Formats: structure tokens, sequence, C-alpha cells
């Protein structure tokens, strides 16, 4: 809406599952981290938040 | 009375917990990589994604 | 910490039946492979130490290292058990054994114990399965002597030819004094014992 | 990052902690995080082998415990009970440190009293400075801030302490703390 550059970059646990029981434990997970990067302006250094 | 006894014996034999198996009718294949991809696809609906870093 | 225990014996052919059939009774089997070594106080002052029983033993989980390579006592996590003799006058009821334990990391466990002044006594392996009931475990194991000190995986030397298996029932109460918690652990042990007794007979013994 | 450990033994420093904290919060807008306590215990079996154990409360989960002076392992509190039950090791000797950690602008500090059985009131400080990790630049920023924030008595007394250094953890090594107790007896 306000035309700000950004990159999403999510890393879901179920991507990493070797087999199905792994997939189970993946869904059951208690917490996950999703790292964002946000460029406010071209000259301004990027500000990133997880 | 003999028939009662023989029945009891059959039942006992069948009561014994020696099955040690399951019926197992399997043979429909997981195709996990498809489930991963459909999961991600749904989870990122309407979302612009970027590369890892 | 107080542990309430029952135990029994299982011959070899009777082992396999007791196993599958245990899987039918209560919560499925967890593979357990343990390496144990004991230590002995070198000072032996005869009046008060009472070193024959109170001396300590310590062990650790070897889930998968020895099959892959030469066993690494440095690599695995270690824990130390002080288990005392069992309480007598308990012929009728379940047994009581006081046990205390601590987990040890970032150190030479061997060098630490011997620097205490303890010193090697015996070294044995525990191999078997354990099953679960609510707040009460049950492991069937066998006592495999190692081929060598810190023996590799291929050998697994067994103690006797008959190779009998041993049945241990686990229950833990933190607080010795609480009669209500002893009561509930007692009844949990009674109920599990009843079911397990249908399975096979087992009873309280000393230590 | 880079943190300094300072320590005082003057009796003025004795009375100092509570008003020091209070003034810190009030005047410099400190925020109070977890209270700090650590416990040191020292005894030795009938054959004269020293053993000592001490317990940071922050990371109590790992209790660090060493035989004589030489040899140490990380272990559980129940281990200590083990050694008591064996009775081969003799009776305790206890030091303790109690204070509380504050976060003030760009660094976090620990203000604590050291004492045995509430004997005395010699004060320990511990300032982790978020920033440069160059010991030579942090040492005078830390020193400057410490002076500024505790300057009333600052003319009046001088410390004995361990120099500041750079270490990744946000809390100071437990082994080092043992070394502080052992140089302190």
């Amino acid at each position: 809406q306000r035309d700000i550059s950004f990159k999403f970059m999510p890393n879901y646990p179920w991507e990493k599952a070797k087999d199905f029981l792994e997939l189970e434990n993946s869904l059951s997970i208690n917490r996950l981290s999703i790292s964002w990067r946000i460029m406010v302006s071209n000259f301004e250094p990027a500000i990133f938040i997880q | 009375q003999l028939l009662d006894v023989s029945r009891q014996i059959k039942s006992y034999w069948l009561t014994n917990s020696l099955s040690t198996s399951f019926p197992t009718v399997d043979y429909s294949e997981p195709d996990l990589e498809k489930v991963k991809r459909t999961l991600t696809k749904l989870q990122n609906h309407l979302l612009e994604v970027s590369l890892i870093e | 910490m107080q542990e309430l225990y029952l135990l029994g014996v299982v011959p070899s052919r009777r082992f396999e039946a007791v196993v599958n059939s245990l899987s039918k009774t209560l919560d499925g089997p967890k593979t357990i492979l343990e390496f144990w070594v004991v230590y002995r106080p070198k000072d032996v002052p005869p009046n008060l130490p009472r070193q024959p029983d109170s001396w300590l033993r310590l062990c650790s989980n070897i889930e998968s290292h020895d099959e892959t390579d030469t066993e690494w006592s440095k690599n695995t996590q270690w824990s130390m058990y002080l288990e005392g003799n069992s309480e007598p006058k308990r012929e009728d009821k379940c047994g009581i054994r006081p046990v205390n334990r601590a987990k040890l990391t970032n150190g030479s466990v061997t060098e630490f114990v011997e620097k205490m002044g303890y010193e090697f006594s015996h070294e044995y392996i525990i191999q078997g399965l354990e099953y679960f009931f609510f707040d009460t475990t049950v492991r069937i194991y066998q006592t495999l002597i190692p081929s060598q000190q810190r023996s590799i995986k291929p050998p697994f030397h067994p103690m006797n030819e008959e190779q009998p298996w041993i049945l241990h029932v686990y229950t833990h109460v933190a607080d010795a004094s609480n009669q209500v918690a002893m009561a509930k652990a007692e009844a949990n042990l009674t109920k599990v014992k009843t079911l397990l007794s249908a399975f096979c007979d087992l009873k309280n013994v000393r230590l | 990052p880079v943190h300094g450990v300072i320590y005082y033994s003057s009796p003025s420093m004795a009375t100092f902690l509570s008003p020091a904290q209070d003034n810190l919060v009030r005047t410099y807008f400190a925020q109070h995080l977890k209270k700090w306590v650590v416990q040191y215990k020292l005894y030795r079996n009938a054959v004269t082998p020293k053993t000592l154990e001490f317990l940071k409360q922050n990371i109590n989960p790992s209790m660090l415990a060493c035989v004589d002076e030489a040899t140490m392992i990380d272990a559980e509190p129940e281990l200590e009970d083990i050694i008591v039950r064996t009775k081969l090791w003799n009776f305790r000797q206890s030091f303790t440190i109690e204070g509380s950690i504050y976060e003030v602008g760009s660094f976090k500090v620990a203000i604590a009293n050291v004492l045995q059985k509430s004997v005395w009131k010699g004060i320990l400080f511990h300032v982790t400075y978020d920033g440069t990790e160059s010991v030579d630049l942090a040492r005078p920023i830390i020193q400057e801030f410490f002076l500024k924030c505790f300057l009333q008595n600052n003319k009046s007394v001088t410390p004995v302490y361990e120099s500041f250094f750079n270490q990744p953890r946000h809390s100071l090594d437990s082994k080092l703390l043992l070394q502080l107790f052992k140089q302190r007896i």
C-alpha cells in the first residue's frame, strides 16, 4: 500500500522433513522463525526483523 | 459336557495373544514431496517470497 | 529419591513370548543400550564410611556410536547413580530402593571420579527394552559383559549360557516422607503388577 | 561481547548496594531484570582432597564443581546430594553472592553483595557493554560510565578486581567465578 521494498524469506520446518514421522514432528513444532528484510529507501540501509 | 469342554479349549486357543501382526493393507503410496509442495503452496498464499539467507 | 520396584526372571524361549505379548499389554517398546562402570573408595576407613554398599556407579547411553565406529566415552553424555540397598521387612509389599542421580557434562568423568579417590571396580553392559505405563516404567533387559574395556559393537559378550532375562518395574517418588504419594505409587505398582502377573509372575526381592 | 568485572572490599562499599541500585534506577532510568545469586561451597574428604562446587542461579541447570584445585566437571545439584550421602566428603564452607541485574542504556550491569552467612557487604559489579568488542575501547567507556553512575563515593575508594575482557556469552563464565571465590578466601 505504501510502496516499501521488502523480502519475505520464510523457512518452514515441514520443508526439511526426511520422512513422514519427521513430517509429524515438524507440524507439532512449538515455535518457528521467519526472517524479513525491509528496504525503506535506496540510500537508507536495510532494516530487518525476524 | 464333552462339547462344552472342547469349545472351551478352542476359545482358550483363540484367546492366546500370539497374533503378533496386523492385517496391513497398505500399497497406496505417500508421494511426500507433493505434500510438502502443497503445504508450502497453501502456506504462502498471496505472499511474495524470497530466497534463503 | 525413592524408587519402588518389582522384578522377575524370564527364560530364553519365554523371553520372546513375554516381549511380543508385553507389547500387547502396555505402551510399546523403547530400545535401551547402557554402559555401566562402578567405582570404589580407596581409603576404606573401616569405622564409618561403609564403603561396601554406598560406593557409587555411573553409566551412560550408547544408542548408536559403537556400531558406527570405535566407542567414544568422551562423545556420549554421562550420568552418575548412587543406589543404596533395599529396605528390609518388605517381603509382603513392593520393594523400596533409594536412588539419587546426576547428569555430568563438559568434563572427564573417569578422571573426576578417580580424583575424588574412587577407583575402578566392575564394568558391565545393560541391553534390552523398556515399556511404559502411567508414571511407571518396566524394562526387560539382559546383562551383557563387554568383550573388552569400552568394548566395540560387534562382540556383545554374554554373561551366561542360559542367557536369562531380568524384569524390572520402575516407579519414582521424589519425596520420601509423603505417605499419599507412596500410597499412589504402591497402588500403581499393584495394578501394573496384577496385569503383568497374568503375563508372568514377578515379586519383590531384596536390593 | 566485552564485559568487565569489578570488585570492592572497602567498608563504605559495604553499605552501598541498595542505595546504589535505587539511585541507579531513579537517576539513569535503569530497568531491573533477573535477580542474581550464586553459591560457593568448599569441603574435602578425610584424606585431604579439596572439592568445591558453586551454583550460578541464572544457569543453575549446569552446576560447575571441581576436585581439589585442579579438576572440574559440569553436573547436577543431585550430585552434591550424592556426595553428602556418601559422607566420605567433609563439611561445607559457604560463600554467596546476592544482587540483581540491571539494563541501563547500552550496557547491562550486575550489582551484588558477596558474603558468607550475611557476614559482610563487599560489593561485586559486572558490566557487559553491548558494542565494539575491542577491549581497549570498551575498558574506558565502561570505566567512564561506572565512575559517572557511582561517583558519590568514587573519590573515596579503590577496587581489587579482575580485568575486563571480551567473551561471547552475556553472563560471565562460571569457572571464572570459581576462580574469583578461590582468590577471595
